[PDB]
RNA sequence: UUAGGCGGCCACAGCGGUGGGGUUGCCUCCCGUACCCAUCCCGAACACGGAAGAUAAGCCCACCAGCGUUCCAGGGAGUACUGGAGUGCGCGAGCCUCUGGGAAAUCCGGUUCGCCGCCACC
RNA sequence: AGUGCAAGAGCAAAAGAUGACUUGACAGUGUUCUUCCCAACGAGGAACGCUGACGCGAAAGCGUGGUCUAGCGAACCAAUU
RNA sequence: CCUGUCAAACUCCAAACUUACAGACGCUGUUUGACGCGGGGAUUCCGGUGCGCGGGGU
């Protein structure tokens, strides 16, 4: 910028989308990378591994297509988190992938958010991920139980878009009894 | 167009600068919310050689509990043209400073890709001046 | 392909300079070899430079030194067309100074001692003192200039 | 002392102030002499003295050199005369002196010196035509007080 | 020298250009070397731990094995061989 | 990649600037505090819930070279400096010839307003 | 800028500041380099492991004192566990 | 803005050159056994000069 003294960040420092000094050390642990990030919309969830000219992604799941299995509801929430773990875990099951350590990014470490919830799922499809139960929601928020209770609160309906007027966390239930079938075409 | 550049108020911080308290308890039940203490840095001859230590206090204002302080503290001062910052922001008097802003600032003060603001999106004095006159009040 | 002769002694030569004239084959002050010219080769009368005499010789000239000088890899059997004839792979000694300087074999490879060791030049030399273009006899030489050398030291 | 003693080049480059104390002061007086407000392209004739070895010149010649130059050129063009001569130099290096025989023997700073090359201009004087004999007399001058012998070089006038 | 510190003298050697200063990309601190494999020896002046000894670098080792996530290099010093304990940091790939 | 995620190299990518782009799509700004979580004071931020609005920010796309940076051509320069050799010159400090290498400042004209990998996606 | 102290070097979502919690300034035993370039030589030092027990953190992980290079001592004898 | 100068303990630059490893050519070793390892015996630890580069000192 400056002159020729002038020391410029690495580019995804400069963006302020990576954190180095966290990225070091999650690539000590040799396992590969459960990136766990959000958007205002919707939740995603990648198995990342280390390669030669960048990062290679060898399973991963957005929420968007989340509703390709019979999912009407938001993307944005507890059990939309979950479940899009639940579903890149599964994947990653079966691409060869058995652990990893979650990468939450820039997000915070807060307990019983949405990046633990993120961290359940992929636990829950069979991947063994270091974790701490007590740092994750408890089950019937993750469902989306809080949600359900809000809309309890009504006299004005939560949803816009007609998907239910008291909400089904049910459904949640049934979106996950779909993933854990056997079958389902991944 | 104009709805996402129509100015706003960021926050409105009434402060106290004493330099040794007491005065906490008129914050409180003049703007609504508690008060924080302030403290200092580097050793003063005025008898502040402790550093870190209580000298003043402040509150930061945002949303109703701003506007409902603004609507009776801007009548009790006498606003001027060189009291306003090249940002669009002012300060007068127990001091009260007003930080206004255009909509998309949360760009600048979240963490995930933060960036900052654009000098052409940023408020200017006058544009500031105006809307604020806009409102109850005379400006120079 | 080059004709080296050590025209200096190895008395106060510095010893990376005196390593490598032996590695070229050449131990004694009018010693002579013959080098190709290869980037490897060239690094190295590079570096001897300075206590040596090279350049290309003519076929004639050099047919005239082989037989007058060259040796076999033992004994002091003389190297004409006959010999040459029913130990190298050449028909007489025209053929093996052809393919020396197109660089398609080697003395050694033929069973020849890779040292010509020549007589001091008659009539003496231009000096080792100074370089061919300040009128000594030290450095790199003419395709003439060498042959008057190596003629002289027949 | 002697210029023998101290005009070769013969010591690494002794500068570093932040590292030497006691330096004495330079006895220059002035760099910039005759008429410093006008410019130098505003002459037609640039006459220069040429140092024709690589010498070190203590700041007692270089004033004592500019001075019989400058004072000349006072002389024969007056005190305001139409003329600006320029020292270029400056006596960057630092001079010792062992002044115990050679026992703890890095002397103790006794002056400063300017480092000159061949070839370099250690003055340039700016005149009119009409006192390009008298600046050539007052570098005549000036080149009896330094240690090399030096070229009085014109490097512009077609005026001849 | 003044001093006989093992930092003695290497105030360039250890020492980045302004441009290249602050923290160094992860990617070379994990990378993973093979038994045999040819390394060069240079020590990363941003990277504080798992450092050689300075007298070392410009060198280029073999490695022959890993005590941690540590590497052991062997490396010929003189004509004496040592074994070098080294971080992937502090080592680049020959050729 | 009609706006995404993770990266490698870490300014050829910086600084500054002009133009263009978003009905159930994307990223955003955005709207809002019952919850999980949060502020030594502020749902500002962090966290959670969500779409009435918007493409003005950001972001993505296209382009500008003024500053900074990378590389290239010519000039400076085979100059400065230099490894090897000399019964070559100089009172001397020092210089020169031969051989093998070879800058820097600066000028001028080009270049550069990132390149590449993986995954996802009308 | 700061980072206890020479000088040189390292560091910015930190190696700095603030806050909070904490005692890894832990026990045992090694590898390697250094001390002593090359090239033998003690005490001392450092980097890097393993075993045990712990602190913190969601976790990867970090902690074998203070960002790195100075702050150190044989045999005999005494006290101590 | 313009104009005048410097650095052993300065550096946006930057050689020649020295140096680690590897390949090639060369030379060398496999009856002259190299490279290396183990053992016996030393002498030696007042040096000097030229050249290049030095630091101190008129
Ligand atoms: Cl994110
Ligand atoms: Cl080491
Ligand atoms: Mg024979
Ligand atoms: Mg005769
Ligand atoms: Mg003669
Ligand atoms: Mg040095
Ligand atoms: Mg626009
Ligand atoms: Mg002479
Ligand atoms: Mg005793
Ligand atoms: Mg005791
Ligand atoms: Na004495
Ligand atoms: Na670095
Ligand atoms: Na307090
Ligand atoms: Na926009
Ligand atoms: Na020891
Ligand atoms: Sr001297
Ligand atoms: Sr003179
Ligand atoms: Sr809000
Ligand atoms: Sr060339
Ligand atoms: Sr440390
Ligand atoms: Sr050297």
């Amino acid at each position: 910028a400056t002159g020729p003294r002038y020391k410029v960040p690495m580019r995804r420092r400069r963006e302020a989308r990576t954190d180095y000094h966290q990225r070091l050390r999650l690539l000590k642990s040799g396992k590969p990378r459960l990136v766990a990030r959000k958007s205002n919309k919707h939740v995603r969830a990648q198995l990342v591994t280390l390669g030669p000219n960048g990062d290679d992604t060898l399973a991963s799941a957005h929420s968007s297509d989340l509703a390709e299995y019979g999912w009407e509801a938001p993307t944005g929430n507890m059990p939309s988190a979950y479940l899009t773990g639940l579903l890149a875990g599964l994947r990653a099951q079966e691409a060869g992938v058995e652990e990893a350590v979650l990468d939450i990014g820039l997000n915070s470490p807060t307990p019983g958010s949405k990046v633990f919830a993120i961290q359940e799922g992929a636990i829950d499809a069979g991947l063994d991920i270091p974790h701490n139960d007590d740092v994750l929601a408890d089950w019937q928020r993750t469902r989306g139980a809080h949600i359900a209770e809000y809309d309890e609160q009504l006299e004005e309906p939560l949803y816009s878009g007609d998907f239910d007027a008291a909400d089904l966390p049910e459904h949640f239930d049934e979106l996950r009894e779909t993933l854990l079938d056997g079958d389902i075409e991944l | 167009f104009h709805e996402m550049r129509e100015p706003r108020i960021e926050k409105v911080v009434v402060h106290m600068g004493i330099g040794h308290a007491n005065a906490e308890d008129i914050l409180g039940e003049i703007t609504g919310q508690m008060p924080v203490r302030t403290k200092a840095k580097r050793t003063v001859g005025e008898f502040d050689i402790r550093e870190g230590d209580p000298i003043g206090a402040k509150v930061t204002l945002r949303d109703e509990m701003a506007e409902e302080f603004l609507q009776t503290a801007l009548p009790l001062a006498e606003l001027a043209t060189s009291q306003f910052d090249d940002t669009g922001n002012f300060s007068f008097g127990l001091d009260v400073t007003v930080n206004l802003v255009r909509p998309g600032y949360r760009v600048a003060k979240r963490d995930k890709a933060s960036r900052s603001i654009p000098t052409k999106h940023r408020l200017n004095p006058a544009d500031a001046v105006a809307f604020i006159e806009s409102t109850y009040d005379v400006e120079v | 392909m080059h004709a080296l002769v050590q025209l200096r002694g190895e008395v106060n030569m510095h010893t990376d300079i005196q390593d490598t004239l032996e590695m070229l084959n050449i131990h004694h002050v009018n010693h002579c070899t013959l080098v190709p010219e290869t980037d490897a080769y060239r690094g190295m009368v590079a570096k001897v430079n300075d206590f040596v005499a090279f350049g290309e010789p003519s076929q004639e000239t050099l047919e005239t030194v082989l037989a007058t000088r060259a040796e076999p890899l033992e004994g002091d059997a003389d190297v004409d067309d006959e010999w040459v004839a029913e130990h190298t792979d050449y028909d007489d000694i025209s053929g093996l100074a052809f393919a020396l300087l197109s660089e398609e074999t080697t003395l050694r490879e033929q069973g020849l001692s890779p040292t010509l060791r020549l007589h001091p030049p008659r009539g003496g030399h231009d000096g080792v003192k100074h370089p061919v273009k300040e009128g000594g006899q030290l450095g790199k030489h003419d395709t003439e200039g060498i042959d008057d050398l190596l003629e002289a030291m027949r | 002392k002697p210029a023998s003693m101290y005009r070769d080049i013969d010591k690494p480059a002794y500068t570093r102030r932040e590292y030497i104390t006691g330096i004495p002061g330079s006895k220059i007086a002035q760099h910039k002499m005759g008429r410093k407000q006008k410019d130098a392209d505003d002459y037609p004739v640039q006459i220069s003295l040429i140092v024709e070895e690589t010498v070190q010149l203590r700041h007692g010649s270089l004033e004592a050199s500019r001075l019989s130059a400058n004072r000349h050129l006072i002389k024969e063009l007056g005190e305001e005369g139409d003329y600006k001569m320029t020292l270029r130099k400056f006596p960057h290096q630092v001079l010792r002196e062992n002044k115990d025989g050679m026992r703890a023997a890095f002397g103790k700073i006794v002056g400063t010196a300017a480092r000159v090359q061949a070839g370099e201009q250690l003055f340039t004087a700016y005149c009119n035509v009409e006192d390009a004999e008298h600046v050539k007399e007052a570098f005549r001058r000036a080149y009896n007080k330094i240690t090399p012998s030096c070229r009085i070089k014109v490097e512009r006038g077609e005026e001849l | 020298p003044s001093s006989n510190g093992p930092l003695e003298g290497t105030r360039g050697k250890l020492k980045n250009k302004p441009r290249d200063r602050g923290t160094s990309p992860p990617q070379r601190a994990v990378e993973e070397f093979d038994d045999g494999e040819k390394v060069h020896l240079k020590i990363d002046p941003s990277v504080p731990n798992g450092r050689f000894h300075p007298r070392f670098d410009g060198q280029t080792g073999t490695v022959e094995g890993k005590q941690g996530d540590a590497y052991k290099v062997d490396i010929v010093d003189g004509g004496k061989e040592k074994t070098i304990i080294v971080t992937a940091a502090h080592l680049r790939r020959q050729e």
